């Protein structure tokens, strides 16, 4: 199996897919960063005066 | 307050087109999306700090 | 023109390093692999399809293999841990004791030849086959 990768760019690989993985985590991250600046919003209003 | 009813407009305008930016960012690198929603959590403070300070 | 806020002409953004509209493995050059292992080759039609187990590289053998060695089959055992363990002169020197630090597990006391003699000479005829 080893003879198989003839440029022995095994680490290029693993360090690609690893790079995928932060990659496709990165729009989920910017999304739940929108939820967590909606959480912030819960106590900052001021309601109808009584 | 009418200075703070179009400082209201021009936010609620700035937010909507910091929105379109966010999805542009997220559209070609979601790696700087860290100041684009900083952004708009401090276009939607001012606003509703604006409507706040409209409240009394 | 209206100003609007953080809208800021100078402000630029780039695309990701690297770009993933582009194939990145033609950016790397892993085409080799790609091209080496497609289910299909680049002309439509379809390849050969690869055996599940390893008999097309241990088929170079001339021995008595009919099976498959797995784990399943209780002649095999689980060396992964054992396998995946760990531990003036100038670099060459350095270098020959690195080569020497491994060979104390060769010689006497460790693998006695003379023991080994004595222990083989005792085997008997024949072994019980069913």
């Amino acid at each position: 199996w080893t003879r198989t990768i003839k440029q022995n760019n095994f680490h290029v690989l693993i360090d690609l897919l690893n790079w995928f993985r932060t990659t496709n985590m990165n729009v989920n991250n910017c999304i739940w960063a929108l939820k967590s600046s909606l959480n912030s919003m819960t106590n900052a209003k001021l309601p109808n005066v009584d | 307050y009418q200075y703070k009813i179009q400082e209201l407009r021009k936010l609620l305008k700035s937010l909507l087109l910091n929105y379109l930016e966010l999805i542009g960012v997220l559209s070609i690198n979601p790696d700087m999306y860290e100041r684009k929603v900083e952004n708009i959590r401090t276009i939607l403070v001012n606003i509703h700090h604006l409507l706040n300070e409209y409240r009394p | 023109p209206s100003y609007y806020y953080y809208v800021d002409p100078e402000t630029t953004y780039t695309y990701q390093q690297p770009n993933p509209l582009q194939d990145l493995i033609s950016v790397y050059g892993l085409d080799d692999i790609s091209r080496q292992v497609a289910r299909t080759n680049l002309d439509g039609t379809k390849a050969v399809k690869l055996r599940k187990s390893y008999k097309n590289q241990i088929a170079d053998l001339s021995g008595k293999f009919s099976t498959i060695p797995t784990r399943e089959n209780g002649k095999g055992g689980q060396i992964a841990h054992i396998l995946f363990q760990n531990n003036n002169m100038s670099e060459q020197q350095w270098r020959e004791q690195l080569r020497n630090r491994d060979i104390a597990l060769f010689q006497p006391p460790n693998f006695d030849w003379d023991l080994c003699s004595s222990v083989l000479s005792q085997f008997e005829r024949s072994y019980p086959s069913e």
